[PDB]
RNA sequence: AACGUGUCGCGAUGGAUGACUUGGCUUCCUAUUUCGUUGAAGAACGCAGCAAAGUGCGAUAAGUGGUAUCAAUUGCAGAAAUUGCCCAAUCUUUGAAC
RNA sequence: GUGUAGCCCUCCCGAUGUAGACGUGGCGUGGGGGUGAGGACGAAGCCGAUGGCGCGAGCCUCGGAUGGACCCGCCUCUAG
RNA sequence: GGGGUGCCCCCACCCGUCUUGAAACACGGACCAAGGAGUCAAACAGACGCGCAAGGGAGGAGUAUUGUGACAACUCUUUUCUCGUACUGAAAGGGAGGUGUGAUACACCCGUGGCGUGCGCAAUUUUUUGCCCAACACCG
RNA sequence: UAGGGCUGGUGCAGGCGUGGCGGAAUUCAAUUGCAAAGCAAACCCGUUGCUGAACAUUACAACCCUUCAUGUGAGUAUUGAGCCAAAGAAGGUGUCAGCCCAUUACAGCCACGGAGCCUACGCGCCUCCUCAAGAGAGUAGCACUGUUUGGGAAUGCAGUGUCAAGCCGGCAGGUAUUUGUCUGCCAAGGUUAAAUAUAGAGUAGGAAGACCGAUAGCGAACAAGUAGCGUGAGCGAAAGUUUGAAAAGUACUUUGGAAAGAGAGUGACAUAGAACCUGAAA
């Protein structure tokens, strides 16, 4: 609102706080980014170091639906148990069969202490969640 | 002064701005909820005149 | 809620409004410091203020 | 005093963090002694990570819904701050927290990324018009 | 220029919710400015039998039964013209707000 | 949980009771509501400009 | 229907009518005993009819009407008149809406127009 | 249930009662004694209350208890003094209710009955100079 | 002394302010919706009882014909139709102009 | 009970300032949503050796041997 | 007490501006009325308000409505898209819990990796100790 | 046997269109300065009670006092009684109007309707009609030059030169070359509704607005693309007729050549007297 700006507080002022020397005049400086290694150099040298150069190979048409790939990792299997199931599993007994491309997930990782054995569903997994999962009484189902 | 800001990349250098000069290249949505009503009215006759039919 | 896709009324930040009577109950009460005793009120002729004379 | 400050400065605490803080002091209790209460002045947000807990009593500004089942169900109980005034007035038994605010991403830019020693986050726009060979990277370690 | 607004859906019920209960309680409608002096209970409940009315002055008789028709007075002596530029734009007559009787659809 | 009595449309009498519903015990907030209506009166607004 | 919510248009199509609208605005109400007799609450105003008015500074004076000016909104009425300067009589204009109709002048058309605007069952 | 320390707060910056003229706080509230809005004198939001009036000559106290405060045209009893009341009674009336609010009830029930006093010498001294004058007229209202 | 200066009452000069608004600007919708050699768009000259501009019309020239409505037009004449809509017609010299 | 016509009563310490920053239940203008009033027994506007209030922006009363139909207080929204 | 007009004694360089420095022999300045200059859009950051929270939020569309109707309401195998819960390498690719015991190892799961300084609470006695939240330093 | 109203002919129905007509209830009762006004402090009492600081035989009208004459426009205002509402809607009428006027509806009624469109591809009759090969050649491709694209050892196109294959074909598969597989398609001829635009267009109509309010808003609220300017292409204003409810727009006497002045008169007001509301500052 117009109301809450400073211009309401500067009626009267007559320099709307740009000082009587310097004054307010357009473009000082130049315009936009110009002057990125001329006269601005500090500023993108100790902000921005990576700006200027290059880095890599290339990749012609690149088509992002094939590298899709989200990530679970072990310690937070329990999101995507029924509300019920997780607290009553055990080693030897009837376990929660999870599926996680129906969830959105591709790939199991194995970060932290696993709450509940069970049977999971997944495209890619890692060394340690499959040595985990296995210690815990779980097991791992590949699908494609 | 400058201090530290993302670097901007705003993208609008071309004479999109309807001016005294310039006739502009703007689109705007003001027809929305009309053409929302036009629409089904539309479905709704062709559903009376097509009976039975899906 | 049935109308709603699971929607339920907020809970309340405090299980009871009536900040008075919290205030004013035997329990609080127990706990509070004493009342000290105040000065009289001054009188007339102001007090004095040269130690010498 | 806490209660004046604004929502940045209450940082909000996670229900896995109460749970360890309390049996860490809990277990040097003397025979014929009561767990204490936590205190924080902010929310609580529920953890999927840890999903086993004893029965806890907090006060809090707000709890999450998840949060508040996960206690209730454990046989914990949520208060507010109105019911800890009148069964524990000038808060005896009673243990003090705060939440976690060095992880959030505004601290993560603070300082310049291009002079040693920094490891600062820069404000990227475009990420991949930022970025360096292995080597010209700035130094990473200064006494 | 922006003239529109977005409004997150669970803020636009949690107002809806707290409008509602300030609606049950007698001081804060007297404060808004309503006249319910003659009002046997808040909030009002009345039968169904409303909903089968056919002429105005049945609906005028009712309103007169329940005191409600204290409020509509109100409303009546308030109408006046307009103050400003506004009455030469299609806002000529202003006046004040009345009750509102809820239905349960459009019936 | 308190009732709430039904009155008759042709004379005063009661003609029945209800429950109360839980709606009108929820928290009170004249601030969400003023916000909320700020924004949401902006919504009805036609557009007007110079040539 | 010249009401309506814009107020700048009904203006405008109520001072631009033309001659057979303006014949419609300008109507008056029948006497008591005309309304009992023909079940019609008003007529539009026609020349050589009987009126009596009910507002204004000629209140109560009853006379022939003379003229039907459209183009000013008014009707000339006999007896009800202002003297000049020199000693010449005018007529002075007064609204169809301040006064009565008492007598009507009836024709063919006149009487179907009453058939047509009676308000009775069957 | 909401408390009266809770709908303070909603009502005391905006109000049909609050009168703010001349940088002023008063308050039109029928039921406030010596109309300052400052709460403990609203009668209309506190739960008991007790204002205190005259009818014709007589002093006319109303009282509102606790009990049903949901129903408006039950919340107010009326209560008229007998001739001549001394102060005192009326202030224990008012203390039986209110005990926060005996000293202010004794100074207005002072008040009310100079109040009836002063009414009736001005009233006669008006009819006594009536009498003498002489009118061009004099409307009566129709009887029903 | 006069000239000159100042204050109050009244009067000149001037056209601000307020209240008015058949105008402008902006957005949305609906059609049996899109000109011309069967001579268009534009341009010129004329036509009324009194008629300069503007409006309408074209030597059938502020209009002829049909239809609906139902007594006016109006500054003065003059008579004893007017208004809305539209099929049938008239349509001066030019202009792509042949 | 930050902020007032400051909830009230005592006591102590500072008070100038260009460029500049920030605060104010700080003043004023056109229009929207609410609430409460005023007007032919005279609205807006205009005039003044009309006084009163506020540190101030300003607000209010009085008179008109002026005017002839609309307009304002308070809470919020908005800006050519 | 206020207001108006004189008078006496005393005091008192012309405003705005650039400038180290203006009463300046530095520039703009005859008078009055009405106009007259930090605005709108889009990307990002920080402070402050509000809702929800390991999740948050849609858009476009659709479903039901002369009614304050270009408003308001509804749209859930767990949204159909987006930001986030995980990062790293030029890339092929890979991807993080603790304690104890041994030299994709083995066994357990009420749990801060350790040390230092650390609000408050708990325990002793006319002081000392325990748990230490947030935050910071050092070593794995 | 059956069809085709889009084979043709000849007839017969309804809708779309245009114009008009039709809806309730007070000009109710009390004045012409001063009671056509009030009080009885939430609601009720109240359909009831009580009156006058503008009248001491009338207040007010300019240095003070006395005397004599002059002065209040139009009831949509106030008060008390009613009435209508499937209608409360916002325009007009000498002040603020549901009931003075015009309007406000089909939960409708009439006239005209040549062609066209829509309806068991509407419905009868007569006529007619019906039920082994190949696949686009100055083309595609290639070279040089130019331009264009995010297209990068060359995305599309143009000029000239050169110029194919089809008994193991051709084009595409985003890093150049030769060779071998796999996948998807089959250029060099043509037609085609709907969902989309209207960023200084038109013809008829509607809905409006947190917009401007006569130095603003279009240049133009008015005989405005006009008056006026320039050899010409072109440039381009100012200006609300806003007196009054109604012209009732000042007869007549007198001075003056006239213009006008002094009286008189109309109007509630003429310091509302004619480009006439209000009428500021210098
Ligand atoms: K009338
Ligand atoms: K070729
Ligand atoms: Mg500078
Ligand atoms: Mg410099
Ligand atoms: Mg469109
Ligand atoms: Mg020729
Ligand atoms: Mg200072
Ligand atoms: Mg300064
Ligand atoms: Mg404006
Ligand atoms: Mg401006
Ligand atoms: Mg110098
Ligand atoms: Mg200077
Ligand atoms: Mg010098
Ligand atoms: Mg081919
Ligand atoms: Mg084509
Ligand atoms: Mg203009
Ligand atoms: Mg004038
Ligand atoms: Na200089
Ligand atoms: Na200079
Ligand atoms: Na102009």
């Amino acid at each position: 609102p117009t109301r809450f700006k400073k211009t309401r507080h500067q009626r009267g002022s007559t320099f709307c706080g740009y000082g009587r020397v310097g004054k307010h005049r357009k473009h000082p400086s130049g315009r936009g980014n110009a002057g990125g290694e001329h006269h601005h150099r500090i500023n993108f040298r100790k902000y921005h170091p990576g700006y200027f150069g290059k880095c890599g190979m290339n990749h012609y048409h690149k088509k992002k639906n094939t590298t899709w790939k989200p990530t679970i990792n072990l310690d937070n299997l329990t999101k995507l148990m029924a509300k019920d199931e997780a607290m009553k599993a055990k080693k030897g007994e009837a376990l929660p069969v999870i599926d996680l491309l129906a969830n959105g997930y591709s790939k199991l990782l194995g970060n932290g202490h696993l709450q509940a054995p069970c049977i999971v569903k997944a495209r890619w997994v890692s060394k340690l969640a499959d040595k985990k999962i296995r210690k815990a009484g779980g097991a791992v189902v590949l699908q494609a | 002064p400058k201090g530290n800001n993302a670097i901007p990349h705003v993208h609008q250098r071309k004479h999109w701005n309807p001016c005294s000069s310039q006739k502009g290249n703007v689109k705007v949505f003001f027809n929305q909820p009309a053409q929302k009503q036009r629409r089904r009215r539309l479905r709704l006759l062709k559903a009376k005149k097509i009976f039975p039919r899906p | 809620s049935t109308v709603k896709s699971g929607f339920m009324l907020p809970a309340p930040m405090l299980t009871s409004t009536d900040v008075t009577r919290i205030m004013q109950s035997e329990e609080v009460r127990r706990v509070l410091k004493p009342k000290k005793l105040q000065p009289k009120r001054p009188s007339r002729y102001r007090q004095p203020t040269n130690g010498i004379r | 005093k806490r209660l004046l400050k604004s929502r940045n400065n209450r940082a909000p605490i996670s229900l896995s963090r109460i749970a360890v803080c309390m049996r860490r002091r809990t277990v040097w209790l003397k025979k014929g002694k009561k767990s204490p209460i936590a205190v924080i002045v902010g929310d609580v947000l529920d953890d999927v990570r840890m999903t086993r807990i004893p029965a806890l009593r907090i006060c809090a500004l707000r709890f999450s819904k998840s949060a508040r089942e996960r206690i209730t169900g454990a046989g914990g109980e949520c208060l507010t701050f109105d019911q800890l005034a009148m069964m524990a007035p000038t808060g005896k038994n009673t243990m003090l927290l705060r939440g976690r605010k060095s992880g959030r991403e505004s601290v993560k830019h603070f300082g310049a990324a291009g002079v040693p020693g920094s490891h600062a986050k820069p404000h990227v726009s475009s990420r991949g018009k930022e970025r360096q060979r292995s080597s010209k990277r700035r130094h990473a370690f200064r006494h | 220029r922006r003239w529109h607004r977005k409004i997150n859906l669970h803020q636009k019920r949690f107002a809806v919710v707290s409008a509602l209960a300030a609606s049950s309680l007698p001081a804060l409608v007297m404060s808004r400015g309503h006249k319910i002096e003659n009002v046997a209970e808040v909030p009002l409940v009345v039968e169904d039998g409303v909903r089968a009315y056919e002429k105005t002055k049945e609906a005028m008789t009712f309103l007169k039964t329940v005191g409600a028709i204290d409020d509509v007075n109100r409303v009546n002596d308030s109408r006046q013209i307009r103050a400003g530029r506004g009455k030469m734009r299609n806002r000529r007559y202003v006046a004040r707000r009345g009750p509102m009787l809820v239905m349960p659809d459009n019936k | 949980r308190p009732s709430v009595s039904v009155y008759s449309a042709s004379e005063d009498k009661v003609v029945g009771t209800c429950s109360l519903p839980a709606v009108f015990t929820a928290p009170i907030r004249h601030d969400v509501v003023q916000f909320v209506h700020t924004n949401m009166a902006k919504n009805s607004r036609q557009p007007y400009a110079v040539n | 229907g010249i009401k309506c919510r814009n107020r700048r248009k009904a203006r405008r199509a109520h001072f631009q009518a033309p001659s057979h609208v303006r014949r419609i605005l300008m109507s008056a109400p029948l006497s008591k005993e005309l309304r009992a007799k023909y079940n019609v609450r008003s007529m539009p105003v026609r020349k050589d009819d009987e009126v009596r008015v009910k507002r204004g500074k000629f209140k109560g004076r009853e006379g022939r009407v003379t003229a039907c000016y459209r183009l000013k909104w008014v009707i000339h009425i006999d007896k009800v008149s202002c003297e000049k300067a020199n000693g010449t009589t005018v007529p002075v204009g007064v609204h169809t809406s301040n006064v009565e109709i008492t007598k009507l002048k009836l024709n063919t058309r006149r009487k179907a127009i009453l058939e047509r605007k009676d308000r009775s069952t069957k | 249930t909401h408390s009266t320390d809770l709908q303070w707060l909603l009502v005391r910056q905006n109000s049909k009662f609050l009168q703010k003229r001349n940088g002023i706080r008063l308050s039109s509230d029928p039921f406030n004694n010596n109309a300052n809005w400052t709460k403990r004198q609203s009668g209309f939001l506190n739960t008991k209350a007790a204002v205190i009036k005259t009818k014709g000559d007589r002093i006319l106290l109303t009282t509102k208890s606790g009990d049903t405060n949901n129903k408006p045209k039950l919340m107010y009893k009326k209560t008229v003094m007998e001739p001549g009341v001394k102060s005192s009674v009326v202030k224990r009336a008012v203390a039986d209710i209110r005990p926060d609010l005996a000293k202010m009830a004794y100074r207005r029930a002072r008040k009310m009955a100079c109040t009836i006093t002063r009414m009736k010498k001005v009233c006669a001294a008006r009819k006594e100079r009536s009498s003498k004058m002489h009118f061009h007229r004099k409307t009566v209202r129709p009887k029903r």
